[PDB]
């Protein structure tokens, strides 16, 4: 009964009490890899109250942790983000930082009484997997937002950021929700995206903001938020094409009066050497071309 | 990290060494300890060799060599880690289980030398 | 004392193994730490061989060097960048990038070291 | 535990590598700190080397003993100086001069100590 | 201003801090019991911030806390179980462990400062309370989805046992919620609790099984379901019956012709010698005899 | 564990020191610190005593023994607990208040004997 058993062993129980209470708010999958985890720790305790006497975790259950980590990481592709995400990811993060403390207080008993380093690599092992499994639920709110979004549903959008889901996710086109309700024709959805601060400049994998897709598609209502929100006009995508040059060919002439009113360069030149004004001549466009000189 | 794979020659792998190395060198980057372009290994193919003394015998053996200032649990992982891709990767060899064993080693950081050509 | 060096297959250098061994005992035995038949190197080509897991052709030089403790840590550390330098200047390129050069220097006990003349 | 032995090339056995090997692991048994099966050793010639830095020819014969730690300095002592005796009697000659012959044993991490039977 | 007695209050105020958010996840009595317990708690930092010379709980707190447990003790008839069985008793078992915490850093002021051996005893007490109260809440998440199963509320066992009740939790008589919806007469139910992990080969006080239970009472839709989920055709119960044995008694054709299709053993004899085909020849039940022969 | 419960003659009980042994058991075993089998209590009339120079006076004391390894709050809850039990078991004796108490002892346990016949 000296203090470094005792201590790693309650904080052990205090571990698996979060996770008990962590298991309630994840789906079927990761809640038995929760409760495996949980008898895992109770193996671990076998140890360490037994100061070595007691076999503890195989090194298969290292490789069981490893095997889910490998799986998860793959799924989890960081910029650095705050702690709990989302009030499910929120309640692994708390888990994680316990299980740092929990493996303090083993490392140390295995410093001074040469046992448990299985044990202790087993609960390094959890904080990498636990930290995993906090961003991937990040990422799932972020992906059932993209879904939202692309469905048009205006109260599940609301919801999901409501929740935690972030409102400049991508998908792996680089769609932010944003791009998604710009293309698809749902204002509604453009501006309460816009109002919990989606980049209305972000880029996807083609060089386009959700103007350029507006623009583009005949969203003149959608086009004139995106501006009023800060879109730039005149930006341009992999091949120098604005918003202007997409809503020209098109033939979009309410867009480009909007366009132009917000500074939109009539004269801008793509990576072809094409204005939008240009166009309106190659098209045979004369009522745009009077619109845009 | 510096680390260096030996195989008797009658010990057969499901995958080619080069394989396993590239697959070592992902379990050492994927514990976040270290930079992707700083992990260098090799192996090495066993002729001359003898287990115990009276029998058609195959191991595999690995040690990692890193700068010091990881604690036991990061060590102690690092070997499982690695003793359990190099383990899964024995196909057979000899006449009986093989024996597969990783040791983590600490270097010197203050001695240690090194620059870029 | 004892020096590996190894160096990738696809590495180039500028002079001959024999050479750069030959240069390294000399720089060894300039430190005034070893009596000069003592000192004991050998060279090897790596065949098989990853350094990191990006698809890019890298190459890379290693070398330890094996001493019986007693020396202090100038010395060691003086032991190692002299052996580095060596080793860098030797290096004529391989791979897509800059080359890996570097050195250890660790120290064997002296207690239970055994040795014998024939 | 684990043995290496290296040899130069130019230094002449009086035995075949796999027999020394043997010898070895005999000699390794015989201490009663092991087990049969748990002995493993191999036996590398070296092509590149470099002893010294005189012109004069020479041959050297080395050996490093890897155990888990727990042993004393008696032990350890005691197997340097036992594998000595084994690898000093199998050289016939090699090189202008005497063939040197030395062991080290180390000790490895117990408890990062990673094994599987596959 | 030692730092054992500022760890020892700062803990103790960490642990109110838990028990506060906990009673506001059960029912009036633990509600006022946790609230009874802040006020001890208060009582006791009293002690320790002012080194003995304010008096701590009286021995009446701890007695309190005895007759509490007295109480609860006796609802609670331990196997082993996992931290955190339901979301509710996860947040007790969550105060648990930060009690055990307190418990120790106020020992080691005992120690040190000769004060504070009632408030530990109280706070071991404490503990030891949490625990029960966590595994009754259990018990009773538990009794509820067996009323559930008995209901053959399809909705209520879901909701029971995605909040943590256990689908092998059982009654005084052995029956888990599992033989309560074979023996009711619900399909829908005996199919969600096998699907959730019910083991279909659970036995009561009188040795049955699920299976016994339907073939004896003629339910032909639960019998199938629980030999397509690994129902063992030829249990016996305390007497040597199977379920054939039962249904060829009550003259259940139907189920005999399942039963017997499964692998049922119409030669098997009970204790008493009688085997199923046996007893339809002992009853002239001509078309039995001739489906078991 | 031993449990010894010393009474005055003049005394006045609830209930009889029989159903005290069994309670101070069941309260013993609640602690969750001893096997069932192991706590042997026993009872005691007290026939010669004086309590005080002075006066009618009737006393309860209880001492029990434990091998050690419990903590103080254990010792301290285990003696609470007892007390308890003891103090409601008191139904009066003498011309004013009884004094209920309880001691909590450790045997020591490396040379401690035990054998079952």
């Amino acid at each position: 009964k000296d203090s470094p058993i005792i201590e790693a062993n309650g904080t052990l129980d205090e571990l698996t009490s979060f996770i008990g209470e962590a298991k309630h708010y994840v789906d079927e999958e990761m809640k038995g890899i929760l409760e495996e985890i949980q008898n895992d720790i109770y193996k671990i305790m076998g140890e360490i109250g037994s100061k070595g006497k007691i076999e503890g975790i195989s090194e298969e259950r290292i490789a069981w942790l490893l095997k889910l980590i490998l799986r998860y990481m793959e799924m989890v592709n960081l910029s650095f983000v705050l702690p709990g995400g989302t009030l499910e990811s929120a309640k692994l993060d708390v888990c994680r930082t316990i299980a740092r403390r929990a493996l303090r207080k083993v490392l140390t008993v295995t410093r001074e009484f040469g046992i448990g380093a299985e044990a202790a690599a087993y609960l390094l092992a959890l904080s990498d997997l636990l930290f995993l499994l906090a961003r991937v639920i990040e990422i799932e709110l972020g992906k059932k937002l993209l879904e939202a979004a692309r469905a048009g549903q205006d109260d599940e959008v609301r919801i999901l950021m409501a929740n935690g889901a972030d409102v400049n996710a991508h998908d792996d086109q680089g769609s932010t929700p944003l791009h998604l309700a710009a293309w698809i024709g749902h204002p509604e959805i453009v501006e309460v995206l816009l109002k919990h601060g989606a980049d209305v400049n972000a880029r996807d994998t083609d060089g386009w903001t959700p103007l350029h897709l507006a623009a583009d598609n005949g969203h003149l209502e959608i086009v004139e938020v995106l501006l009023k929100y800060g879109a730039d006009v005149n930006a341009q995508d992999a091949y120098g094409l604005t918003p202007l040059h997409l809503a020209a060919d098109r033939g979009h002439l309410e867009i480009v009066e909007v366009l132009l009113k917000h500074g939109a360069d009539v004269n801008a030149q793509d990576k072809f050497g094409k204005t939008a004004f240009d166009i309106s001549i190659d098209n045979g466009n004369e009522d745009l071309a009077e619109i845009l000189q | 990290p510096h680390l260096v794979i030996e195989a008797t020659a009658n010990l057969r792998l499901e995958t080619s060494p080069g394989e396993l190395l590239e697959q070592a060198n992902k379990a050492l980057f994927a514990s976040g300890q270290f930079g992707e372009a700083d992990i260098k290994s090799r192996f090495v193919t066993l002729e001359a060799y003898r287990q115990g003394t009276a029998v058609e015998r195959a191991y595999l053996h690995a040690c990692l060599s890193i700068l010091d200032g990881r604690d036991i649990a990061t060590r102690t992982l690092l070997g499982a880690s690695l003793c359990a891709v190099l383990a899964e990767a024995v196909a057979g060899g000899g006449e009986e289980g093989v024996q597969v064993s990783v040791e983590v080693r600490e270097m010197e950081r203050l001695s240690y030398a090194k620059r870029v050509v």
